[PDB]
């Protein structure tokens, strides 16, 4: 796994590669609140 | 004025959902065959009739689960909640495998409420009927499938259980046990679903590409309002087209819409035909000219008897588990293999 | 003024009779060529070496068959991926014998097929119209080019390519149900839906505007002759059609507007076809489909069947009886 | 708000990024950011790969794609396709993850606060695409890079610490590329093969001298074409076959995207030498040959004659003859009788497989790899069980080739889809017909009768 | 010999000839009317309409 | 409904039998598929098809193969199948463990527990364990 | 077999020549706005 000063944020590393998809749901919130204007 | 005229005049009334009196057989029909797919495909199981897993309840997903026909022990009985297979018990109705005629029997009753909606709503608009004369393609496969081929077959145990890979089994055993693809009344349907699929990607494709300048935007959609009466695409730039790409095109807006109608459904009447001899074994399974060659001449191989090798396999391998009642008990030495697999 | 413009004046000529174009330049000699080579290899040819076991399939009309059995075999499994043409087999007897011909008319027709779609739009460039026709048939190319070029890449050979008939085509489905379990893959689900969507959307569209026509003719003559052919008056009352699906489902499903309903009978099947055509590239490079087989255990273990093992018993029929005497190791790499 | 709803543009909320063709800040910003966008994934997928690594297993069956595109490079490779370290895997994950928080900071400033055109104020980055000079000069400062890019896999080939060739003697290891090969005949000899089989057009570059050689030659050209088009101008015949407009380029880049797609999608499924199977797994055609091999050892401890063995077909069972005349292996596998392998190749000679040294010399070493590359052949499920199709549930692997050939090949055919729309619309928008027929002209009426 | 690794699979020399003589006689057809035109003409469009 | 009877195995060439905790009958699966199930997956072996993990197969074997105890014997010193010289070279082992990366973090309990994977496999499914693609 | 092989590189770069000149030959101005 990680090195061992880093073993502590196993779970947060786990979450950041899908963090691109939700750039992509990002903007279909964004164009819903702007009122799809 | 009657009473007779107030239920008329209640049931024809604008309101979210049209009722009419067809919504009397639909309504009622479809909501139970709906639900009852949804519980069955949840809850009910499928262990003591197929010996199988049919639920969510059996860790089946959303492929795998179905809502499975009954024993053959059953045959063609028409399982009655209260009849004498069930005899009033809901729970000894389930397991035996009662829900799927509940399904289908109240299925086909929705069909016929439905295409009745058809007819009725077309009365009050004032159109001609087309929609409920293309409506009975898909009837005339239901029936076809789902009642009357389990009928001329053993039982209801050899129809589609309404469930995903329920019906891609019944895909496969149609191969193998009826050589269905030889069959001229599907190779017709083919011929019109891959044919209708094709008219509406063309029709799609064509009008939205020669649309007039309606508007100085950039999008297209925006540049139609519904009341209008000039048309909204070049009908003889497009006949100008396809008469030099394809060679022939359509020059008749009423004839090309009716080709969109007649394409898709045929497909469906066609296949329906041949599944209707099916039912009594009536099957396309050999050309004989090409049977006695390869006996007498062990040197002769098409691709045609390369796929009869295909059906032993699908005739031998699945049937022991295919159809538990029978109690097939092979050997390992009957089962064809072939070198090394 | 000069010949070349007097030659490219010609060929980009819309009043030609059929549009020849610049990629008519390499659509029309590709096309007439796999057309008669495959004539005279479904009319007359001779038996193919297939499997490459020395064990020539007839394929023929003259070596009795038909219509449907009939078919121009692929090329032999001892060619392989390798490119056969006629000038490297030394003879043309060597060169039929272990599937030239398959290879002749399908890479002339890939040629003349991606030269097809490249015409339709040329085409719609000098007649002004907007000009994506020819991406709505980039859904047949990607599906032809699919069965006859990518599954052959994969797999390695030609010989697992499709063959060109009617009883060889499922001889070519069947044997890739059970290599790959194309039934519970995805992406033959999304074009299923894609032709059953598809023929649903076309019969219900033909049907709504051939049900409100508007009257022009009498009962004797026939309903199409109300239309004249280049009138500007609408042939059917679309409010009609429209109050009609708004009460036969229910109000806010239906498309008042006729481009976005035009549209979207394009959208559903091309995208349909574009997706199923990655079905057979993703499984071209053994990505097979789901396999639930032995998934549903009771607790004290033992398997508990469910469809998909039903489903598995007829691959197993299948796998181990295709190609049966091509194998001699104990799993299908190939 | 101007600029930003279809009154003021003509495009609707879901093209909406088309509203920044004529805008050139909002969209360099927006290059920018999707540029953070693939940064900041190869970073945290890479995180997310190590946290996940187990050293029991291989590194091809426990499912990683980005960890074995360092291990060719040769951070933490052992020999023999053993990663040791993966603390210098950790590193390079997090300066291409800290790094896309800069990216990303120029893309919610350049797109957010930046203005909207640079050509007002900025003579140098601004631009318009209808000029011809200032494009070449877009595209030949970015091939300069594109030429630098190729000498730092030179560089580090020959002078930093070296990369992992698999066909390097006595076992695979990290080896010092001395002498590459700068030969244009053997170079674009690949260029200018067939793409069918046997030849395998820019596939089948089977060792690293040629691949490091080869870069080399890719780092000439780009500086030179670089060079080229800064100081040019399109010629003569050049201005009169393209379209000089915004979406014009972006479909000419769709089209040369898609053929790099394919083909980086069969270099993962062929190639042995740039994608080592002792990281990536066995290919297609090599777990096919495996498996003849182990039971060709298998039966020879049997005490058969294998040379001699006659196939139930009337072939070799083991040993047959190629149709080119070499000794191969027999089977479904004599498709692949192309397969040069570095399990394998010892066993070569001229002729083919030296039934000589069949008999006599084969390495334990061998029986280990051929028995591993059966049982972990690229044959998978989308739900990760392993096997053929009608395998059980009980492995799970899938092979890290079937994943890069079935999704950049799939997106290397939408890439060809967007070579057709961007290009169908870019040559209608230069011509004025992409809003649609004119009521008043029409074409098609002022033509000839129809025929 | 199929699997030889030959440029556009020039296995002779004689079928250069046949190359070169290929886009050569074209080439020469195309420089009659596009050919021997001013090298040094531009345009501000999108899509030059010059001459034939 | 793994009842102790059912999870009762043979430990010993003599013939004792003891009974396997339920933590022994789940890493035991874990383990056999994530090191062995890559050829021997369900009984079967892929590389050398003679020789399988049947209880007829194991107990064939020139020195008896089906106990714990024989069974762990065989994974830190594999002989063939007559028993006369050792495949420890080719087979995973524990003597041979510097060439499998596969085998060096293994403990008693672990093997233990594999080996309790393969002998309780034939009790719950008769036929499916070794039985090839006829039974599955 | 070599003299059938020159026929058809000759076929093949004759049309392959025609695409590649008739796309130089200023198509893009080939259009019905002008010209
Ligand atoms: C068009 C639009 C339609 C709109 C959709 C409407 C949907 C409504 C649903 C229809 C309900 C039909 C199901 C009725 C149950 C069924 O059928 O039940 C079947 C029973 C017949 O029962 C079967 O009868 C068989 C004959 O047995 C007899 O023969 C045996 C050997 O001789 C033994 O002797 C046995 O003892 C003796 O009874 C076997 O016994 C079967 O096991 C037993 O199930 O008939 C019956 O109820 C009635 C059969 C007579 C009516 C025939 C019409 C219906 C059948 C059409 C299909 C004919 C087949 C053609 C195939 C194509
Ligand atoms: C074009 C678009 C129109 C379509 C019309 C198609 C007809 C065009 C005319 C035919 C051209 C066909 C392309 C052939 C591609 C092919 O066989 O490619 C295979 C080669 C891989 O070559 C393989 O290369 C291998 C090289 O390996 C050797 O070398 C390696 C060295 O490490 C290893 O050692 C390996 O073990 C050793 O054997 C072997 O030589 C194989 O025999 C050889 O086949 O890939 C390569 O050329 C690189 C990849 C080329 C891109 C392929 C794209 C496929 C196109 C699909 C498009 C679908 C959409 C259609 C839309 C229209
Ligand atoms: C690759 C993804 C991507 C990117 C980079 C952009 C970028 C852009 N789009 Mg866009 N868009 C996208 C996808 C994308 N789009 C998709 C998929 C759709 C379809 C729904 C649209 C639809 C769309 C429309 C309809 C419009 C744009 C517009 C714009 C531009 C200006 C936005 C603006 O000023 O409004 C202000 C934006 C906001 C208030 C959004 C705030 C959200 C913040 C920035 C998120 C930051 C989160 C991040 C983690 C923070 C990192 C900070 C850093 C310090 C670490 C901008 C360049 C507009 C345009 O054309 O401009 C002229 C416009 O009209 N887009
Ligand atoms: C390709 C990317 C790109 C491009 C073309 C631009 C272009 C521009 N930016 Mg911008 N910017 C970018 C990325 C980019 N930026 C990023 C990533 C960030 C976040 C750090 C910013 C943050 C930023 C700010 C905060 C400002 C600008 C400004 C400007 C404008 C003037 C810059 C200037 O003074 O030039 C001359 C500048 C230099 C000569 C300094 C260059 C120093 C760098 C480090 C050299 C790069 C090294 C090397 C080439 C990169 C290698 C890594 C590579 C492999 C990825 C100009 C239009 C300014 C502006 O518009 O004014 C309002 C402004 O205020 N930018
Ligand atoms: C990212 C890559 C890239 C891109 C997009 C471009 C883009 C462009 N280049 Mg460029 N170029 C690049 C890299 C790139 N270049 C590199 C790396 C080099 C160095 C080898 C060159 C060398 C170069 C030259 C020498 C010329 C261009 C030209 C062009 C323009 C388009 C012509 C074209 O594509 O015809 C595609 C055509 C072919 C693939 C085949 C052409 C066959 C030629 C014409 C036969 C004549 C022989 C000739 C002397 C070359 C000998 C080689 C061989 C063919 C015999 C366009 C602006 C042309 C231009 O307008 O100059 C400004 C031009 O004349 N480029
Ligand atoms: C307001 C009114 C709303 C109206 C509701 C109308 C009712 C119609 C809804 C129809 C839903 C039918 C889909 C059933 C799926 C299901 O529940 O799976 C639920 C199952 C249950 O999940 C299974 O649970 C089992 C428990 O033992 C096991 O754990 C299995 O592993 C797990 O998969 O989930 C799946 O199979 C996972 C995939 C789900 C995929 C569903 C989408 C497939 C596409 C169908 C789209 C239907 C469109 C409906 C549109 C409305
Ligand atoms: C995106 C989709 C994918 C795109 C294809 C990807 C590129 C594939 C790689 C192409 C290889 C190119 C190398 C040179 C060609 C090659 O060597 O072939 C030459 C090969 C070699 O030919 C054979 O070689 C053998 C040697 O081993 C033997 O000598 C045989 O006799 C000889 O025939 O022959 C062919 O493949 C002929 C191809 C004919 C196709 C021409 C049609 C192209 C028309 C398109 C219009 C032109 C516009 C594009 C040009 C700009
Ligand atoms: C997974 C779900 C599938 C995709 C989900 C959304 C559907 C596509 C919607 C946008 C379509 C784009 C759009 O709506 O264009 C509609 C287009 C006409 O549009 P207009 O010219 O009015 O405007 C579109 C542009 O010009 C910008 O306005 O119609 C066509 O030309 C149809 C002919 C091609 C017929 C085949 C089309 C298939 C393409 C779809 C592939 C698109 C993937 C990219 C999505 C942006
Ligand atoms: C290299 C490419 C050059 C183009 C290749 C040419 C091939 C084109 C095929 C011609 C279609 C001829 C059928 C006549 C049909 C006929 O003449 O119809 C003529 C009809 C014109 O209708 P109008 O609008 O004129 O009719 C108005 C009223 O008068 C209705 O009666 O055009 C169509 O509707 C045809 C569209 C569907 C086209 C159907 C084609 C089905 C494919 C062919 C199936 C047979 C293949 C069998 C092979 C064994
Ligand atoms: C059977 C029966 C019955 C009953 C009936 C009923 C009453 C039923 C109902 C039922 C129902 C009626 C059901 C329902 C169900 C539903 C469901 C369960 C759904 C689900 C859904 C889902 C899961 C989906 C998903 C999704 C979403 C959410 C969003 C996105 C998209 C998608 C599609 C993915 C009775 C009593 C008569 C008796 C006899 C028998
Ligand atoms: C790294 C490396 C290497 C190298 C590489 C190279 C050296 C490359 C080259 C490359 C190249 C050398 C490429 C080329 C390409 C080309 C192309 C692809 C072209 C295209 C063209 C076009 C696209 C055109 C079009 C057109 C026409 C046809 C007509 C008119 C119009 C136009 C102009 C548009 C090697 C192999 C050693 C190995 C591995 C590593
Ligand atoms: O060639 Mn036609 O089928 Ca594709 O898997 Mn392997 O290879 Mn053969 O066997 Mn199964
Ligand atoms: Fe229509």
């Amino acid at each position: 796994r990680l090195p061992e000063a880093y073993v502590v944020f196993s779970p947060i590393v786990d979450v950041l590669p899908i963090i691109p998809v939700f750039f992509l749901l990002l903007a279909f919130v964004w164009q819903a609140a702007i009122g799809f204007r | 004025r009657g009473l007779f005229d107030l239920v008329d005049d209640w049931l024809k009334k604008d309101r979210f959902v049209f009722v009419g009196w067809s919504g009397l057989l639909l309504f009622p029909t479809a909501y139970l065959a709906a639900g009852g797919w949804m519980t069955g495909t949840t809850f009910v199981t499928s262990w003591y009739t197929h010996g199988l897993a049919s639920s969510y309840l059996e860790g089946c997903n959303f492929l795998t689960a179905a809502v499975s026909t009954p024993a053959n022990s059953v045959g063609h009985s028409l399982l009655l909640l209260w009849g004498p297979e069930a005899q009033g018990d809901f729970t000894r109705w389930c397991q035996i495998g009662g829900l799927w005629t509940f399904v289908a029997l109240h299925g086909a009753f929705g069909l016929i409420g439905f295409c009745l909606r058809q007819f009725e709503i077309a009365r009050l608009v004032g159109i001609r009927p087309y929609n409920a004369i293309a409506f009975s393609g898909p009837i005339a496969v239901f029936v076809s499938v789902f009642l009357l081929y389990p009928l001329g077959q053993a039982s209801w145990f050899f129809a589609p259980s309404f469930g995903v890979a329920a019906i891609f089994r019944f895909l496969l055993f149609l191969q193998g046990f009826h050589n269905w693809t030889l069959n001229p009344f599907h190779m017709m349907g083919v011929a019109g679903i891959l044919g209708g699929a094709l008219l509406c990607a063309i029709h799609g494709a064509t009008v939205e590409n020669t649309l007039f300048e309606d508007g100085d935007a950039a999008n297209t959609f925006r540049a139609f309002t519904p009341t209008q009466s000039e048309e909204t695409y070049s009908m003889v730039t497009a006949n100008r087209f396809w008469s030099q790409i394809f060679g022939v095109a359509f020059s008749n807006k009423r004839w090309l819409h009716f080709f969109m109608l007649f394409v898709p459904v045929t497909g469906l009447w066609t296949s329906s035909i041949g599944i209707v001899g099916l039912a009594l074994n009536l099957r396309a399974y050999d050309f004989v000219s090409q049977e006695l060659r390869a006996a007498e001449d062990p040197e002769f191989e098409t691709f045609y008897t390369k796929n009869h090798l295909l059906d032993e396999g699908i005739r031998a391998w699945m049937a022991a588990q295919d159809q538990p009642h029978e109690n097939f008990v092979f050997p390992e030495e009957v089962l064809p293999r072939g070198n090394a697999l | 003024v000069s010949l070349w413009e007097r030659f490219c004046a010609w060929i980009t000529s819309t009043e030609n009779r059929l549009y020849i174009g610049w990629f008519g330049c390499l659509m029309f000699p590709t096309l007439l060529t796999a057309t008669s080579c495959f004539i005279i290899a479904f009319i007359a040819a001779p038996p193919v070496d297939i499997d490459g076991i020395r064990e020539p399939v007839a394929g023929s009309l003259l070596y009795g068959n038909n219509i449907i059995s009939g078919a121009v075999v692929p090329s032999s499994n001892a060619i392989g991926m390798h490119f056969y043409p006629i000038w490297e087999a030394a003879s043309i007897d060597e060169w039929l014998y272990n599937g030239g011909p398959y290879q002749l008319i399908v890479l002339h027709f890939l040629l003349g097929v991606s030269a097809y779609m490249g015409r339709e739009w040329e085409l719609s460039y000098r007649l002004g119209m907007r000009p994506w026709i020819f991406v709505a048939f980039s859904a047949p190319v990607a599906a032809a080019s699919a069965v006859f070029l990518v599954y052959p890449i994969g797999q390695g050979s030609f010989s697992d390519g499709m063959p060109l008939g009617i009883s060889g085509t499922f001889n070519f489905m069947l044997v890739f149900q059970a290599e790959h379990n194309i039934l519970m893959h995805p992406f033959h689900m999304a074009g299923v839906a894609g032709v059953f969507g598809g023929s649903l959307f076309s019969a219900m569209h033909g049907s709504l505007v051939t049900s409100s026509l508007i009257r022009e003719t009498t009962e004797n003559e026939s309903t199409n002759y109300g239309y004249k052919f280049g009138q500007e008056e609408e042939t059917y009352n679309i409010v009609a059609a429209h109050g009609y699906f708004g009460r036969l489902i229910f109000q806010y499903a239906s498309f008042n507007n006729s481009r976005a309903l035009h549209f979207f009978l394009a959208l559903w099947p091309v995208v349909g076809i574009w997706i199923t055509s990655m079905g057979i590239s993703t499984m071209a490079f053994n990505l097979n489909g789901f396999n639930f087989n032995q998934s549903v255990v009771d607790s004290q273990g033992r398997v508990i069947n469910t469809w998909a093992d039903i489903l598995n018993r007829a691959n197993l029929g299948i796998e181990v009886m295709h190609e049966r005497n091509a194998h001699n190791f104990p799993l299908d790499l190939a | 708000i101007a600029g930003r709803d279809i009154e003021s543009t003509g495009f609707a909320w879901w093209s909406g990024n088309a509203r920044l063709i004529n805008v050139s800040g909002k969209l360099l910003g927006a290059h920018v950011a999707h540029a953070g966008l693939m940064v900041f994934w190869a970073g945290a997928m890479v995180l997310f790969e190590v946290s996940h690594f187990v050293p029991e297993k291989p590194t091809y069956e426990q499912g990683f794609i980005l960890i074995q595109h360092l291990a060719t490079l040769g951070y933490g490779i052992g020999p023999g396709g053993e990663i040791t370290s993966t603390v210098p895997y950790f590193a390079v994950g997090v300066i291409h993850l800290i790094s896309s928080a800069i990216l990303g900071f120029g893309g919610i400033y350049h797109s957010l606060l930046g203005p909207d055109t640079l050509e007002e104020s900025f003579p140098f980055f601004g631009y318009d695409w209808r000029d011809k000079n200032k494009m070449t000069t877009i595209l030949g400062i970015h091939l300069c890079l594109l030429g630098l890019g190729s000498f730092l896999l030179v560089i580090k080939a020959m002078y930093l610490g070296g990369v992992y060739d698999t066909w390097a003697p006595g076992g695979g290891d990290v080896r010092y590329i001395t002498t590459p090969t700068l030969n244009p005949i053997v170079i674009f000899g690949y260029v200018f093969r067939s793409p069918f089989g046997g030849d395998g057009w820019v596939v089948s570059v089977n060792n690293m001298e040629d691949v490091i050689g080869g870069h080399i030659w890719v780092g000439i050209l780009c500086i030179t074409g670089g060079i080229w088009h800064i100081f040019t101008k399109p010629f003569a015949w050049a201005r009169r076959a393209f379209v000089w407009s915004g979406e014009a380029y972006l479909s000419y880049s769709l089209a040369a995207i898609s053929l790099m797609g394919f083909t980086a999608a069969l270099y993962s499924w062929y190639n042995n030498t740039a994608y080592p199977s002792e990281l990536y797994g066995p290919t297609g055609p090599e777990a096919s040959q495996a498996q003849a091999f182990t039971f060709l050892v298998r039966d020879q401890r049997l005490g058969a004659n294998v040379s001699s063995a006659q196939g139930p077909t009337g072939l070799g069972k083991y040993l047959m003859r190629s149709p080119s005349g070499e000794i191969i292996f027999g089977g479904e596998t004599m498709r692949f009788w192309d397969l040069r392998a570095p399990w394998v190749e010892p066993l070569r000679g001229p002729n083919g497989l030296d039934i000589n040294k069949i008999k006599n010399d084969i390495q334990p070493w061998q029986e280990r790899r051929a028995a591993e590359y059966m049982t972990h052949a690229p044959l998978g499920s989308l739900n990760s069980v392993g096997g053929v199709a009608t395998e059980i549930n009980s492995v799970n692997y899938v092979s890290p080739r079937s994943w890069l050939c079935c999704s950049h090949f799939f997106l290397a055919f939408f890439f060809l889809v967007g070579h057709w729309w961007h290009s169908g619309r870019a040559r209608a928008a230069a011509a004025g017909f992409e809003k649609g027929i004119n009521r008043a002209n029409e074409p098609v009426l002022s033509m000839r009768p129809i025929d | 010999t199929e699997g030889t690794n030959e440029w556009f699979g020039v296995d002779d020399l004689r079928l250069l000839a046949v190359l070169f003589l290929g886009h050569w006689a074209i080439l020469s057809l195309w420089l009659g009317s596009y050919g021997d035109s001013n090298e040094d003409e531009d345009f501000f469009g999108e899509i030059d309409y010059s001459a034939r | 409904d793994l009842d102790e009877a059912t999870r009762t195995v043979v430990v010993d060439n003599a013939g004792n039998t003891t009974v396997l905790t339920p933590e022994q009958v789940k890493r035991g699966k874990r383990l056999f598929n994530a090191t062995c199930g890559a050829c021997h997956v369900g009984g079967i072996t892929k590389t050398n098809p003679n020789v399988g993990l049947d209880p007829e197969a194991l107990s064939l074997a020139t020195p008896r193969r089906d106990n714990i105890s024989a069974l762990v014997d065989y994974i830190k010193n594999p002989t063939t199948y007559d028993g006369l010289e050792s495949i420890a070279e080719v087979h995973p082992s524990i003597k041979s463990a510097d060439i499998y990366p596969r085998m060096r973090s293994l403990t008693d309990e672990d093997l233990y527990s594999i080996a309790g994977h393969i002998m309780l496999s034939p009790k719950i499914a008769s036929e499916k364990w070794g039985g090839g693609k006829i039974y599955y | 077999m070599l003299t059938l092989k020159i026929l058809v590189y000759t076929t093949v770069i004759f049309f392959v020549s025609l695409f590649i000149f008739g796309f130089l030959s200023s198509d893009p101005s080939r259009n019905p706005n002008r010209k």
